[PDB]
């Protein structure tokens, strides 16, 4: 079980989005192009629209790995804050500290 | 009032390890770090990886071995292979102990696809710093 | 397993290899040992052969690739402690430590009898200046005091008069 | 031959007794393959199919079937370039993506007829 | 008292290849606290002083890196907690090696590097002209 539907969701995207990922570039290399002609790039453009609509990456969200927190999520650790700190805090992160300065 | 990771005052008797009576901005102060390794430096990568793994491992150690772990693990990790160190109360017949430590190494190992050592220091009641 | 005598083929056998340029295993020279301890008992001559051989044997570093190689090492040093020898013993000790000590014995009661056998002879046999002292590098470290090795302790105080040593070696007891 | 193995077997069981330092356990542990090799190499591990620097740099060989002076030159020629600065991929890879390419153009003669540049 | 006797079995070869010259071979220890850092460099210094190795060391800026989060679970934005990471360095330039010693240089310091430290090492080979090059013109 992943923590959430959402996070099941987002797992589910993140595999397609993988999957896909090599026609998708191939096709958007048409559609970038000033050098082709504008009739291969519409029918380019109606290819990679037909694509699987959840096969493209920006309807992926970084999404807190253990608690499933939509933001608030550091990159690094993939993280949420409050996870983080809860962490942090007991010092179970090496080399992070409060700061003080 | 902050909150964080503290043990509050009891009426006066609560027994406290060195380590639940010391607030997070003690952190590299006083108390050190309860994990080791490299992902958190400045140039460095994977963090994320690691810290799962962290704390897995103190899931997994808390109900391997019930009741019988005294303060919180301690995890070295050096050149690919990790070093788990706890401290355990006197509870099962070596036996059990022994039986724990080779499963679980063996487990872990084929687990996260690396050498696993544990190390076991033991221990008669839970070391007290403050009050009680 | 058929003739106690049957050594002297045998013996034949253990110069033919040496001709053709096939150095003899540990087991050649255990099974060697076997027939040459049998015949040892009432004849000490044969005993003198197993030490001789022993002690060519003894000037090379081993490697144990053979199947069967563990009796040699344990029947090696297992003739001294009925003879009572403990300069062939201190060879065997040289063998043992020195191409892997460690393959060199396949069990550990076949492990413990070696050293039964080995501090046998070491406490009687000299002097309390080298007893007591590879009595500390033995006894705990390696393998734990049986009840032959525990009266071997308690004859060697009797002898030599020594009252200061009891309580040391009651309390590992 | 199983006989062999089984002696083999028989064999390493004699000689392996339980470790007697770190230094043993690490020793086995590096011919087994557990630990890292010393002097740490990051490449360690993987040679990539040995495929030598002009296996990736130069794709020209690929672009030997395609229209030599079309727009198609042009657009090929800087996929080619891409994949020249591309260390990600192998050398597979980067063909495989010449050929999706070589067979969509192919694919389509139609719209390119059409196009106003009559093109192969 | 008790002796293992003839406990040494070491294998070296020598093949005829001109082994790799290198100039200077730069090693750059990051690690979290000063201390072990310190341990560390006495014990890398004094293991090349063994060898013959020749070495300097020095000390490079440390680099703080803060950041901050919210105090509060729910919302108050006003108050805040900051943590940090310090990465400490250290820094072991040795000169004029040979590419066996490094090997067993390297090979022995890495080994022993302690679980909160990382390691970057830059290694400055000599090589003299390449062949296409040496005085042919085309
Ligand atoms: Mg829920
Ligand atoms: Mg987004």
């Amino acid at each position: 079980y992943y923590v959430d539907w959402k996070m099941l969701r987002d797992v589910k995207r993140r595999k397609m989005a993988y999957e896909y990922a090599d026609e998708r570039l191939r096709i958007n290399s048409l559609r970038k192009n000033t050098i082709l002609p504008k009739d291969l790039q519409e029918v380019a453009d109606e290819e990679i629209a037909s694509l699987p609509r959840d096969s493209c990456p920006v309807r992926i969200r970084n999404r807190c790995v253990m608690t499933s927190r939509p933001r608030g999520v550091k990159r690094r650790w993939r993280l949420s804050r409050i996870v983080f700190r809860h962490l942090a805090d007991h010092g179970q992160l090496s080399g992070v500290q409060r700061a003080m300065w | 009032k902050n909150r964080a990771a503290r043990v509050r005052v009891s009426k006066g008797d609560k027994p406290v390890t060195y380590e639940e009576a010391h607030a997070p901005h003690y952190i590299a102060h006083r108390k050190g770090w309860l994990s080791l390794h490299t992902g958190n430096l400045d140039g460095e990568d994977h963090a994320a990886e690691r810290t799962v793994e962290d704390v897995f491992l103190r899931k997994f150690m808390l109900g391997t071995f019930p009741g019988c772990l005294a303060d919180q693990l301690v995890l070295k990790r050096r050149a690919n292979q990790l070093e788990i160190c706890a401290l355990v109360l006197r509870q099962l017949p070596p036996h059990k102990f022994y039986f724990l430590v080779g499963y679980s190494e063996t487990l872990l190992s084929h687990f996260y696809k690396c050498p696993v050592h544990l190390h076991l220091q033991t221990v008669p009641s839970k070391v007290v710093y403050k009050y009680i | 397993r058929f003739y106690a005598f049957g050594k002297l083929p045998a013996l034949q056998t253990l110069r033919e290899m040496k001709a053709i340029g096939i150095e003899p295993s540990l087991a050649t020279y255990h099974y060697v040992i076997q027939l040459f301890y049998q015949h040892e008992s009432p004849s000490k001559g044969s005993s003198l052969i197993i030490y001789d051989i022993m002690n060519e044997v003894m000037g090379k570093r081993f490697s144990p690739r053979d199947p069967d190689d563990d009796m040699f090492f344990q029947s090696a040093m297992r003739v001294c402690s009925s003879l009572r020898d403990l300069e062939l013993a201190y060879q065997v000790h040289g063998l043992l430590n020195t191409g892997d000590n460690w393959k060199l014995i396949g069990s550990d009661h076949r492990r413990n009898f070696y050293y039964s056998k080995f501090f046998n002879l070491l406490c009687f046999m000299e002097q309390i200046d080298v007893t007591l002292k590879w009595y500390k590098d033995l006894i705990p470290s390696v393998f734990f005091p049986h009840s032959q090795t525990m009266i071997d302790l308690l004859q060697a105080l009797d002898v030599a008069n020594r009252l200061d040593m009891v309580p040391q070696i009651w309390k590992d007891s | 031959s199983l006989w062999d193995i089984e002696f083999a077997k028989q064999l390493a069981a004699v000689t392996e007794r339980p470790f007697q330092n770190g230094f043993e356990e690490m020793i086995q542990w590096t011919k087994e393959g557990k630990l890292w090799e010393f002097p740490i190499n990051n490449e360690a591990g993987f040679d990539d199919d040995g495929s030598e620097f002009h296996e990736h740099i130069f794709l020209d060989k690929y672009l030997q079937d395609f229209p030599k002076q079309g727009p198609i030159r042009h657009f090929m020629e800087l996929v080619t370039c891409g994949l020249s600065k591309n260390p990600y991929l192998s050398v597979k890879q980067k063909v495989e993506h010449i050929e999706w390419f070589r067979n969509y153009f192919n694919e389509k003669r139609v719209i390119l007829k059409e196009s106003g540049i009559q093109l192969n | 008292v008790d002796v293992p006797k003839d406990m040494t079995k070491p294998e070296i070869t020598i093949s005829d290849e001109p082994d790799t010259l290198y100039k200077r071979l730069s090693v750059l220890v990051k690690g979290h606290d000063k201390a072990v850092l310190d341990s560390y460099e006495y014990f890398a210094v004094l293991a090349a002083k063994e060898l013959g190795i020749s070495i300097k060391v020095h000390e490079p800026p440390r680099k703080i890196e803060r950041f901050t989060l919210l105090k509060s679970v729910h919302i108050f934005k006003k108050h805040r907690v900051q943590y940090e990471m310090r990465t400490l360095y250290r820094c072991l330039e040795l000169e004029h090696l040979t590419g066996s010693t490094a090997d067993v240089y390297l090979e022995y310091i890495q080994r022993n590097l302690p679980e909160g430290v990382a390691m970057e090492v830059t290694k400055t080979k000599l090589e003299q002209l390449p062949e296409h090059i040496r005085k042919p013109i085309w």
